């Protein structure tokens, strides 16, 4: 067959406001575009303010990954002001934004994920949808995957409570800021959070991570298409100590086969066929600008482009597991050798193939899901009881910081610069805006882009499987944006 | 409700805003979202949960809006930008054209029975109309009343709002509605609302004079650290004094914490926010 161009807009169960145009030739991908199609402008929104406000206002960025924003946020305001964060409030912040990669793991892959493989029942919003949606799972496993996403609904809620016990409420935290954490954890409220965490923990255990290599072995087509560069960021997250050089994901690129370190000064925002003026192309973020210009010609998306070295690389828990190279869960081993016949200790001994694919990236995320318990039971072991968790720090007149941390859909910095005590210049670069961006001023594709090409379409007229791959990178366009 | 019982359609259109409404709607306890799902509405369009995708969603919903015309809830989570001819917010492509949220709002606000305002956005510009945006970014009811549009408009604010302000709304509207018919019953909505077009038994009650930190703000005890629970958090930046809200009754996330316990209170269903309630952490 030759060509068909098929439009998606708007691309659903991801977040935000997508469109993706692929054309396809004699039933595969041969070129995509994502368009981000909705634009707020926090970064000039953020100036002139106060710039402790920002921890407020930046978590509106996203009301899934709020916690990331704010966490980023702060760690920027502490290194400008010159904050120390106490011990005790940096494993706070660590338990608050922690639950949070519990909730929008298992949101992702049951609420927005789940229905690319699942049937759900006969009413609204799980019906109509294509008449040919190629839902290959026994009435009984579906029928797992309802009560699943069922419960999931409860599970993902109290990871919800969990936020809230130190963090006020969620979305939209009020506990952390500049300086540390705004509530000492109580004996009683760390009774409140364990309990609540021992029904998550057995959730992810005994259901979410055996759901997706068992439904991942009825599609395991889906490992063989998706892998885009094969090429990946992490920018560390999660401090383990106060040194801010031990982190629970360290941090390195991995590009054409090769580890890297990561330095942050090679990050470029390409603009050409971004919604920018052109003149604001190419900057690193210390120099970033955010100038709109929506009627720009060429241009298809409001998301910058941008670009490690000249690298396109994605981010997530496939970029952050693949990076650090952590051990299996126990149940991955198991059904990685009883579904699929393999032989695998270790993450990267999927191989890199596998590993960066469609159903590897989902994977990934339920492994990087189990990886977090042990993260969270240790700092349950840490955190101290009743010991103080905030300094209270000046305002400077004149400052610069730069927060780095890992959303649960990738890598995010926030920059601030400070002059006459207020906001002269922040920049975001966020998870979604290193996975859904555009081409750059050379032509070269974003890393959803590049993933698309190859992916099949042997109908046209139920062309699902460029809607999955997308899903799989857990796209949120909110924060790709801002 | 039961799965066999009666369901309004709902839409749900998000313009600019960050999925915070629908995320906390997501957290409601009693009813669960599970039951409003199956049980108390039929949410036939939302672009976060729903199965289907692009043209195909955007034209169910528009089959569903004609066979309910003057029927549906239209449920906006967002600011409707206006700059650019509307190119800040593309919601949508069908027949090969693009559709604004300008556009959507056009077209689907003459025909809902009522427009819900979730959020603050929605309600009353919220974070994108503030200070150094670009956008025109517009509240629900200023833009439907711009343009002509009549369609009755309830504001559910906050940022993001609590789950049982929107379940409860909802409610209220089903209840008045099984009572009085839709056009009786929407107008002993409007009855129940106050000057900002919120519902009064959630935003009838002052935060400040209903806090537990009252007598410590009298006696002018005030922690100098947030980690101080005992004194008022006024000299902190707390808001409370001017801000309509039950969170010192309800709380947050299945009653385990709130706002003013936690750090402060911002103001967020306030029309003002966050410009009016900034800086957040000074007086
Ligand atoms: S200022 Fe805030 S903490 Fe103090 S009494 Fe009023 S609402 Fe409570
Ligand atoms: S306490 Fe204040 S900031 Fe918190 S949810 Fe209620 S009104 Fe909003
Ligand atoms: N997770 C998350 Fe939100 C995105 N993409 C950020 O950063
Ligand atoms: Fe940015
Ligand atoms: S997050
Ligand atoms: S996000």
């Amino acid at each position: 067959t030759g060509r068909t161009t098929i439009a998606i807009d708007p691309v659903t169960r991801i977040e935000g406001h997508l469109k993706a145009e692929v054309v396809v030739e004699n039933g595969k991908v041969v070129d995509a575009r994502l368009s981000g199609g909705m634009y707020r402008g926090f970064e000039t929104i953020l100036r002139g303010r106060d710039p402790r406000d920002a921890s407020q206002i930046v978590q509106r960025i996203c009301g899934v990954c709020p916690t990331a924003h704010s966490t980023a946020s702060v760690l920027a305001l502490d290194e400008a002001f010159g904050a120390k964060v106490p011990n005790n409030g940096r494993i706070t912040r660590n338990l608050i934004f922690g639950a949070n990669y519990l909730q929008s793991h298992i949101l992702h892959f049951y609420h927005l994920s789940a229905q690319d493989f699942v049937q759900g029942p006969d009413t609204a919003p799980f019906v109509p949808r294509f008449p040919k949606s190629d839902l290959r799972l026994s009435k009984e496993l579906n029928k797992a995957g309802v009560d699943q996403y069922i419960e999931a609904l409860e599970v993902r809620r109290i990871c919800h409570e969990m936020v809230a016990l130190f963090g006020g409420r969620m979305p939209h935290v009020q506990g952390q800021v500049v300086g540390g954490a705004t509530e000492i954890p109580t004996k009683e409220k760390l009774v409140e959070y364990a309990a609540r965490f021992k029904k998550v923990r057995d959730f992810v255990e005994q259901k979410y991570v055996p759901v997706v290599y068992t439904i991942g072995s009825k599609y395991k087509d889906m490992f063989k298409v998706g892998q885009g560069f094969k090429a990946a960021l992490c920018v560390g997250a999660f401090p383990l100590d106060n040194s801010g050089k031990k982190h629970l994901f360290m941090p390195g690129v991995y590009a054409k086969g090769k580890d890297m370190p990561f330095d942050p000064s090679k990050i470029k925002e390409y603009v050409k066929y971004s919604w920018f003026a052109e003149e604001t192309t190419g900057l690193n973020y210390k120099e970033g600008k955010t100038i709109p210009a929506p009627d720009k010609a060429g241009a298809y998306s409001f998301v910058k482009a941008p670009r490690y070295d000249g690298l396109s690389l994605e981010v997530g828990p496939l970029a952050r597991m693949w990076v650090n190279n952590p051990e299996l869960s126990p149940v991955g081993k198991k059904l990685l050798k009883d579904l699929f016949g393999i032989s695998a200790k270790k993450f990267r001994d999927l191989g890199e193939e596998a590993a960066f694919s469609l159903m590897g990236r989902h994977v990934a995320r339920a492994e990087e899901t189990y990886y977090m318990l042990g993260a969270i039971e240790g700092w349950l072991k840490e955190i101290k009881a009743g010991e103080d968790t905030v300094v209270m720090p000046a305002v400077p007149a004149s400052a610069e910081g730069t927060g780095f941390t890992e959303a649960p859909r990738g890598s995010l910095l926030h920059y601030v610069k400070v002059k006459d005590s207020k906001i002269d210049n922040y920049q975001i670069v966020s998870a979604s805006l290193w996975n859904c961006n555009p081409r750059d001023d050379m032509g070269q594709r974003g890393a959803v882009e590049e993933a698309l090409i190859g992916i099949p379409v042997d109908d046209i007229q139920n062309p699902v499987n460029v809607a999955r791959l997308i899903r799989a990178f857990d796209p949120c366009l909110g924060c790709a944006v801002h | 409700g039961t799965l066999t019982g009666e369901r309004p359609p709902v839409f749900w259109l998000q313009g600019q805003g960050c999925t915070g409404c629908s995320v906390t709607l997501l957290n409601s306890v009693h009813p669960s979202i599970a039951d409003v799902l199956l049980k108390v509405i039929s949410l036939e369009f939302h672009p976060t949960v729903m199965a289907w995708e692009g043209e195909h969603a955007i034209e169910h919903m528009r089959k569903v809006a004609e066979k309910f015309k003057g029927k549906f809830f239209l449920v906006i989570e967002g600011s409707v930008p206006v700059e650019a001819d509307g190119k800040y917010c593309i919601i949508g492509e069908a027949n090969h054209h693009e559709i604004s949220m300008v556009d959507a709002l056009k077209e689907f606000g003459p025909n809902a029975a009522a427009v819900l305002a979730v959020g603050t956005c929605a309600a009353y510009g919220g974070i994108p109309a503030a200070e150094g945006s670009e956008t025109g970014a517009t509240a629900v009811s200023k833009f439907l009343g711009d343009n002509g549009i009549k369609t009755p408009v309830v504001n559910i604010p906050g940022c993001p709002p609590h789950p049982d302000w929107i379940v409860g709304t909802v409610v209220l509207a089903l209840d008045a509605i099984k009572k009085n018919g839709l056009e009786g019953g929407l107008a002993e909505v409007v009855k129940v609302l106050d000057s900002d077009g919120r519902p009064t038994p959630f935003f009838g009650r002052n935060i400040h004079e209903n806090c537990p930190y009252l007598d410590k703000y009298d006696e002018g005890v005030m922690s100098a650290t947030f980690t101080d629970k005992v004194g008022c958090r006024y000299d902190l930046g707390c808001k409370g004094p001017m801000t309509m809200a039950d969170c010192f009754e309800r709380k947050w996330n299945g009653g385990v914490n709130w706002c003013v316990q936690n750090a402060v209170c911002i103001g967020c269903v306030e029309p003002d926010f966050p410009d009016g309630k900034s800086p957040f952490y000074q007086a």
